[PDB]
């Protein structure tokens, strides 16, 4: 019935924007973790260290939202 | 430091001539220390001259 039509489209536009968002935020993070290694490598370690710190908290809501996302494109259509 | 720059100053080239920047003294009663430098000066002129390099001063 109708729910097949919608339910598709929802976790599809609920999935790509959280696809945008986490992809420009990471690019972005990384881009600074680049200039400061080629600025001073051999500290390459700790920023590595607390870039991955950070990084953990980028992906909190892009993956909330894809979880979010299959979960109703499976388990509710 | 962990950059390093193309600057000229900085990296060698092929020597076809050299400059000199020569201190004198003023006065004179000074003894030998003028002479002393200028024919060790003229020496390595020489040196420079023979490989065939000007040398402006």
């Amino acid at each position: 019935n109708l729910n097949m039509d919608l339910l598709y489209m929802a976790a599809a536009v609920m999935m790509g924007l959280a696809a945008i968002g986490a992809a420009i935020g990471i690019g972005i993070l990384g881009g600074k973790f680049l200039e400061g290694a080629a600025r001073q490598p051999d500290l390459i370690p700790l920023l590595r260290t607390q870039f991955f710190i950070v990084m953990g908290l980028v992906d909190a809501i892009p993956m909330i939202a894809v979880g979010l996302g299959l979960y109703v494109m499976f388990a509710v259509a | 430091g962990n950059l390093e720059y193309k600057h000229p100053y900085l990296e060698d080239r092929d020597v076809k001539r050299v400059g000199y920047l020569v201190v004198s003294t003023d006065r004179g009663l000074a003894g030998g220390l003028n002479i002393n430098l200028f024919k060790k000066l003229l020496a390595e002129m020489k040196t420079w001259t023979d490989k065939g390099v000007q040398a402006d001063l």
